[PDB]
RNA sequence: GGAGCCUCGGUUGGCCUCGGAUAGCCGGUCCCCCGGGGGUCCGGUGCGGAGAGCCCUUCGUCCCGGGAAACGGGGCGGCCGGAAAGGGGGCCGCCCUCUCGCCCGUCACGCACCGCACGUUCGUGGGGAACCUGGCGCUAAACCAUUCGUAGACGACC
């Protein structure tokens, strides 16, 4: 009942966009790894949009002008946050259906994350176009926690692995198991055959 | 308009063996190995014939553009053939008019300590390219040979002692000083 | 001993952008996303149930706290799957975004 | 003259109202290439108003048909000459394309044009559509496709139906 | 590095369009992004039919780039590519999958019963394969 | 229409929230980043501003007018009684910050630390970790302590030690501690826990952690004067004499 | 660690995870080379070791037969693995519990409420008072007043 998605690979506006309207229909989403977000355009030019982003800030009190947050999960909350109706009851209590990450925190580590192929940059943009990390364009304009969160994300990653290298062998078990049982199950596949299941 | 297909074979000699993992391509033979990658260049890179002699670049549905890479990487390729089989040899020479560059190297040619620049007090400590070899010739007075098997890293580390020596605020046409790339050739012929 | 109804939300009402006509509600039910497929769909009595503070009568049961506002599926809407339905009380706009059934008993089948 | 659509092929033909004077006037035959055969007689009224000194309150049109190709099986190379109109000045282009139907390969030009010049449809005259020879073709866009062993993938197959899974759980394969 | 190659004579299937899951045999290419084929055996009249549409197999069958219907024909059945075709494993999932879509309920409940015991024969097997392993490492 | 002659702005904005202080005893905002290769040594000290005076020495600077001269220099006595650890606390290193993971206290403290925990000790009936006292003189209590000391032995990051000052030993007028977190910089976690744990209830003289003629930073809160006007808070211009609603 | 009364609501089977590539991948055999990697070979690739998927499936009970199980199904103690925002996860023995559990078939019954709606859950849900009953426990601090002057317009602060 909770849609968990994974940002690495995706175009950060096209990934907003199916995620607002997801989030506006009662749908609690949860948008994980949102530093492999991915903008369209060179580094360069990404990082020129952003800085012009930094340079608006309230002339007379800067602490209530824009907050210009720096963390990729942030950054992509504020993006979603544009395409919500956030000045009424149902934008703000669509908003706390979000919840985004940077990296994987435990709760969900564990789950076997969504894909958004409409929203994916191998999808939607051609290979000679030029494209711009968000987890390095965030590090370069103030976020602090790249380099931890890189080796934070690298021990799932390990941890991940052998919890798949046990699940080939687990289920290499399973490949092995039909061919010492085919003869009592016979009955049982050609059913599923019958119906297209085995085939 | 889109070429449908444009390509280039490249010939290798016996001594190297080449392979390639996908679109990266490591070139194996006496003088090392060298490897670079291509995944940013997207074309199809397929390596046919037994005997393994040569080398094709191919590129489907191309436009102007991404049409002008297909010799880039068979250019490039040529160029880790060469190092591998010859190597690559820059010679650098020291022209002063009044004050002579005196060159000591460190850490057995990998860092170059360029003193007396223009009567400079200021030591310019250059540091070479891993896997480049920095020596100073013999049989001649001022020469930097620079020894390696990759083009990029001999070329550009030759580029860092040659601006590490640049003449400030001064007419550059009256002081025609600083170590300057003379030749460019292999460490071995045949 | 299971579900028999299917399962739609209540998307928002029929509006154009800055005009809402809050007679007809807009449905998303789940599966459905082409208007070939809504076909099935149309006639079907939709309700939308909710629960309340005072306790009400119940038709073959003893009062609970559940009430409903009874519809049905007018007209396919849009071209994606989303489609039309009309209560018999204009839809409460708290329930925006929240579950609405798509009962089967209507059935053309 | 708006280019909605697939372009057909009319032979519209027509001549002055007979006189006193001129009792059989002569007959003017034109292919015009039009959505349908209404703008077609007006279209034809255009071109005759240029070339000849009538107007379609002095005229008739005595024949209105279309003429349909010999053959829709056959690839053909067509050679077109146009007289398109920049913001500075008018041009004489020769275009060439590679279709099965005449009026397959006009409106193939419609859209070129447009898209290439920014020149809309009613700025365009198309004067001559001859189908060509292969060996006689120009244009390299099209004679590269002259070859009895033509042969290429389709190297990056972009997805499309990316939106029956919208969310799906694996990642998408472009190769095939 | 490419496998199938849109040539003259290759036999392609055909994702979307009025013609869905039919085979065709591309007998020329127009221009770059539609091809002229033609599936004589296949109840496809020889059209004019763009590269989206078609998900060309590893089937190649010889003949002149321009060849009328009727020998495009003869080499289809030469090759008998309909029973070819049927023995390849992508048909064979691909009729596997409507066996699945005119599932009726009732043949649905007889594949939940089916599939039930099925899994219980395979999991108590592997559970048996797993003790096997433990005293097998020590 | 712009200023007719230019001028720097008075004061700097970088101090800005010009406000009393949250807090009366010197935060350590940042400690020296540590690294593996130097052995374990506390960072900081607490000590007492005790007074100034003059200081006679020979400069020995080459190439100044005043090298191998006397000269007069202003320094301050600040009063450092040794410190006492009273506990460690280890930190995980989180993307949201540094996380505190685990506190683990000493056995005994010393009245004058528990007067930290206190806003009234006369009213008080002094029960503070009088009943996490208990949890070294059983086993499984015991079994517990170096469960979580085995357990900052992985998952911590940076380790600090929670030291205090002894009022008994200073001339002032109050008796409550003051606690500290002072951050040990040395080797790797593993031995630069056992360090601290065996420092634990133990003395730190000053000379431990500084040595003579090192560079140190001082923080502290300003010495607070009240309410100030725009001339003495920014220190801008009195305006001329004739002005009418004061200058 | 038992029953009831208010109140706030939404929901109406689960997926417990490789990393990533996309002009390439996935799974195996390891005959091969070093402390898991590399290389090789064999299979798949409009992904079927497929999310176009998988799992679980419940009308109930009583007998009897067949197939499947015997290592299984169900119960109290320890054991560790888990730290980015940490599970009632797995392992040992336990006295008792069954060939009952699933798949085919026999027999019999379970208000058959007489065509009709909020049914079917997550639900020992959240929050709140008042009773149950035992077992195990636990005996503080803040603020004022007073004082200080490292503070101070008053509060605050030490």
């Amino acid at each position: 009942q909770v849609l968990v998605l994974d940002g690495r690979g995706h175009l950060l506006g096209r990934l907003a966009a199916i995620v607002a309207k997801q989030v506006l229909l009662g749908r609690k989403v949860v948008v994980v790894r949102c530093e492999g977000i991915n903008i369209s355009g060179n580094f360069y030019r990404n990082k020129l949009k952003y800085l012009a982003f930094l340079r608006k800030r309230m002339n007379t009190n800067p602490s209530r002008g824009p907050y210009h947050f720096r963390a990729p999960s942030r950054i992509f909350w504020r993006t979603v946050r544009g395409m919500l109706p956030h000045k009424t009851k149902r934008g703000q209590a669509a908003l706390d259906r979000l919840k985004v990450f940077d990296g994987i925190p435990p709760p969900y580590d564990k789950k076997k994350r969504m894909v958004v192929p409409a929203a994916l940059k191998v999808v939607r943009l051609k290979p000679t176009r030029k494209f711009a990390y968000l987890g390095r364009l965030a590090h370069e304009v103030g976020w602090k926690y790249q380099a931890v969160t890189a080796t934070l994300e690298e021990k799932r990653k390990e941890k991940a692995k052998i919890h798949y290298r046990k699940k080939k062998q687990l289920m290499r078990l399973r490949k092995q198991a039909e061919k010492n049982v085919e003869k009592k199950i016979s009955k049982f596949t050609d059913v599923l055959k019958t119906h297209g299941l085995l085939v | 308009m889109k070429t449908i297909l444009s390509n280039q074979t490249v010939d290798i000699p016996e001594n190297v063996d080449i392979s390639l993992k996908g679109r990266t391509v490591i070139v194996k033979g006496p003088r090392g190995t060298l490897r670079r990658d291509f995944n940013h260049i997207n074309v199809e890179l397929s390596l046919l014939g037994k005997k393994k002699k040569r080398l094709r670049v191919d590129k489907w549905w191309g436009n102007r553009k991404e049409l002008a890479t297909v010799r880039t990487i068979c250019s490039h390729v040529q160029n880790m053939i060469k190092g591998v089989t010859l190597g690559f040899r820059y010679k650098m020479r020291s022209v002063y008019a009044h004050f002579p560059i005196n060159v000591v190297i460190q850490e057995n040619g990998s860092l170059v300590e360029i003193r007396n620049f223009l009567g400079e007090k200021y030591i310019r400590r250059v540091r070479m390219r891993p896997g480049v070899a920095c020596s100073v010739s013999q049989a001649q007075k001022d020469e930097l040979v620079l020894e390696g098997n990759d083009i990029e890293l001999v070329s550009n580390s030759a580029a860092l002692i040659q601006q590490a020596t640049t003449v400030k605020n001064k007419d550059i046409r009256k002081f025609l000083d600083g170590i300057y790339v003379s030749e460019k050739g292999t460490v071995q012929q045949a | 001993s299971g579900r028999l109804w299917c399962k739609a939300i209540f998307a928002g009402y029929k509006r154009g952008l800055r005009n809402q006509r809050e007679h007809t509600a807009l449905l998303k039910i789940e599966g459905v996303y082409a208007r070939d497929e809504t076909e099935f769909y149309l006639g079907k009595r939709c309700a939308y149930v909710y629960k309340a503070k005072n306790n009400t009568v119940t038709p073959g049961g003893k009062p609970n706290k559940t009430r409903v506002i009874w519809g049905k599926v007018t007209r396919a809407h849009g071209n994606s799957g989303m489609v039309r339905a009309k209560f018999r009380s204009n839809l409460p706009a708290k329930a925006i975004g929240h579950r609405i059934r798509v009962m089967l008993y209507p059935s053309r089948i | 003259m708006k280019a909605s659509g697939t372009l057909r092929e009319y032979k519209v033909v027509g001549r002055c109202l007979p006189t006193p004077k001129c009792r059989t006037p002569p007959l003017y035959r034109m292919r015009i290439f039009a959505p349908n055969h209404v703008v077609a007689k007006s279209r034809f009224w255009y071109f005759v108003s240029q070339l000849k000194k009538m107007k379609k309150s002095s005229g008739e049109i005595v024949y209105c048909g279309q003429v349909f190709e010999k053959s829709p099986l056959r690839v053909k190379n067509f050679g077109i000459w146009l007289r398109y109109d920049s913001r500075s000045g008018t041009h004489n282009m020769y275009r060439e394309y590679r279709d099965l139907t005449t009026a397959g390969a006009v409106t193939q030009c419609y859209r070129d044009m447009g898209a290439r010049h920014r020149a809309r449809a009613h700025s365009i005259q198309i004067m001559k559509v001859e189908e060509i020879a292969a060996s006689k073709c120009r244009r390299p866009a099209v004679k590269q496709f002259h070859d009895s062993k033509i042969k290429f993938p389709l190297p990056h197959r972009v997805l499309r139906r990316q939106h029956k899974p919208r969310f799906t759980t694996k990642r998408p394969n472009t190769f095939f | 590095v490419f496998r199938r190659f849109v040539e003259v004579g290759r036999v392609a299937y055909v994702s979307f369009g009025p013609h869905a899951g039919k085979l065709v045999a591309i007998v020329d290419v127009i221009d770059q992004n539609r091809a002229l084929v033609d599936g004589p055996c296949t109840r496809v009249r020889r059209q004019a039919m763009p590269f989206k549409c078609m998900q060309l197999t590893d089937f190649i069958l010889k003949f002149p780039h321009s060849a009328r219907q009727k020998y495009v024909r003869k080499a289809w059945e030469k090759a008998d590519i309909n029973t070819k075709w049927a023995a390849t494993r992508w048909a064979k999932k691909i009729e596997a999958r409507e066996r699945k879509a005119k599932m009726t309920d009732f043949d649905r409940y007889k594949v939940m019963k089916a599939k039930k015991m099925r899994n219980r024969i395979i999991k108590n097997e592997v559970k048996k394969l797993q003790r096997a392993a433990l005293l097998k490492a020590s | 229409s712009h200023r007719k002659f230019s001028a720097p702005r008075h004061g700097s904005l970088g101090f800005l929230p010009r406000k009393r202080s949250s807090r009366h005893r010197g935060k350590v905002k940042s400690f020296p980043k540590d690294d593996p290769s130097k052995p374990v040594h506390l960072t900081a000290f607490l000590g007492y501003k005790a007074g100034m005076t003059h200081i006679v020495r020979e400069v020995d600077r080459p190439g100044s007018k005043v090298n191998k001269k006397e000269v007069v220099e202003a320094v301050t006595i600040v009063e450092t009684p040794p410190m006492v650890v009273v506990g460690i606390v280890g930190y995980v290193e989180t993307p949201r910050g540094l996380r505190t993971f685990k506190t683990v206290f000493a056995e005994h403290i010393s009245d004058e630390c528990k007067r930290r925990f206190y806003k009234n000790w006369h009213k008080s009936k002094k029960k503070a970790f009088t009943k996490y006292c208990k949890k070294w003189q059983d086993d499984a209590g015991k079994r517990q302590l170096d469960k979580d000391f085995s357990s900052m032995k992985k998952y911590c990051q940076v380790i600090r030690v929670l030291a205090h000052t002894q009022m008994r030993l200073l001339p002032l007028r109050q008796k409550k501690a003051h606690l500290m977190e002072i951050q040990v910089n040395g080797g790797t976690v593993a031995e630069k826990l056992d360090w601290a744990r065996e420092r634990l209830e133990q003395q730190v003289p000053v000379s431990q952690v500084f040595g003579q003629d090192e560079m140190i930073d001082v923080i502290g809160v300003t010495k607070g004067k009240g309410y100030k006007g725009v001339t003495s808070r920014w220190h801008t211009k009195k305006l001329p004499r004739k002005t009418h609603r004061g200058l």
